[PDB]
């Protein structure tokens, strides 16, 4: 690893600098280096890792969607043949996207998840596992598409089961997990009713627990609750 | 697209 | 070159796709490949090249400024020592930025400028040469800073001389050249009076020639004239 | 920062 010679603390410092500079590829590389030191990640560090890769893959997904749309339009009736270039370049972006997902999944498997015993860490990593399998699913079209979808589902389900047992219904990781699993149901699993039920039940159980929270915890939980409401509004 | 975090 | 096996037309097609996908590093790599085919670039192709590298270096410059500001704050009195990491990471970004500038300057020198005989092409490339020396100047601090500044000045001056002889005062390349050379004077050469005089004279000579233009040419010229006015407003 | 194109 190119980061093998850099101190763990220096990698974390530089990840924070990269975030300030909106250098998310660098941020991700620094955090991958930090993970590969072999120590568990603190809460702050877990969130640096997630922010970095979310921004990298988010850019790739956006680009993929642009290219896939152009490609789909090229394959309509009346469309003039433009050669293999659109497919080639969509494939290039797709392959890069898959590479990033595989990298993140690799970090989780070697060895973040197995060392994560606290609910906060284990749920966080399992949510990530579901998310990155979901991104793989978005672009999957072959023999393995069903298995990729099932891998996402399984990771999210394990995270949900732990979160329900071990976390209050307003915990932001629990809320974000539910938000994303609901989107998985709607967009990937062709289960819009499940998506809607999950979002509604999550919102309502959070609402009922807000009274227990400080002002600052209230802010965090209500932000994610609003995202649940936004999706429900989109879907109904 | 729907919201995720 | 990794693009050596791809057709020139395919590289140009893919540069356009990359632009639509906001994949400017890819766009730049495709256009570098196209240049390295050895043929002259059309007007559209020159502008693909410039858009690509402008966006790449623009991101790097923005990141550099964030990091340089953090670094400068670390070196004030009362600032707690945080070690070498801020300098290291600013240097990393700086080195990458310089690499991109050197790449562009290399394309111009091998062999875009020497093959450019029409005023439109030669002025366009000389403006680019000035711009990328200006970006090098922004980060320069050593034995060569004066020579880098002079290289920018020389390229801009040759472009100005050709543009004044060969192009109308409303030509968008002539206007953009003047805009940027004016910024060179203000920000790099410590010559704010020269910057202001250039911007004003350019604006006024353009104003006087607008009557000759179609609606569409008028739109292009007035857009850049407004940038000249914006700078003048900033500076006075 | 000032405008350039
Ligand atoms: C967006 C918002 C409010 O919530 C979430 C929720 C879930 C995820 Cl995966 C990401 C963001 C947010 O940025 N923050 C800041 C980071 C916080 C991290 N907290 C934990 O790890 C333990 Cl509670 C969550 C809220
Ligand atoms: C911003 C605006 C209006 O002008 C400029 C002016 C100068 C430069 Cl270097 C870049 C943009 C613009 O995008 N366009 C579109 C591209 C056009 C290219 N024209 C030429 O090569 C020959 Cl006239 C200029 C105007
Ligand atoms: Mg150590
Ligand atoms: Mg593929
Ligand atoms: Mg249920
Ligand atoms: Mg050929
Ligand atoms: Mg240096
Ligand atoms: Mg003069």
């Amino acid at each position: 690893g190119a980061m093998g010679s850099m101190e763990r603390a220096s990698l974390i410092q530089k990840a924070k600098l990269a975030e300030q500079a909106e250098r998310y590829e660098d941020m991700a590389a620094f955090m991958k280096g930090a993970v590969e030191k072999g120590e568990e990640l603190s809460c702050e560090e877990r969130n640096l890792l997630s922010v970095a890769y979310k921004n990298v893959v988010g850019g790739q997904r956006a680009a993929w969607r642009v290219l896939s749309s152009i490609e789909q339009k090229s394959n309509e009736e009346g469309s003039e043949e433009k050669g293999p270039e659109v497919r080639e370049y969509r494939e290039k972006v797709e392959t890069e996207l898959q590479g990033v997902c595989d990298t993140v999944l690799g970090l989780l498997d070697s060895h973040l998840i197995k060392e994560a015993g606290d609910a906060e860490s284990r749920v966080f990593y399992l949510k990530m596992k579901g998310d990155y399998y979901r991104y793989l699913a978005e672009v999957a079209t072959g023999d393995d598409k069903k298995r990729i979808i099932d891998s996402a589902r399984s990771a999210y389900q394990e995270a949900m089961d732990i979160s329900k047992k071990e976390m209050p219904p307003t915990n932001p990781i629990r809320l974000g997990l539910a938000l994303n699993f609901s989107v998985f149901h709607y967009e990937i699993a062709n289960s819009p009713e499940e998506a809607i039920s999950l979002a509604k039940t999550t919102f309502d159980e959070a609402m009922a627990d807000l009274h227990t929270l400080s002002e600052d915890s209230y802010k965090d939980s209500t932000l994610i609750m609003q995202l649940l409401r936004d999706n429900l509004t989109l879907w109904t | 697209f729907p919201a995720t975090v």
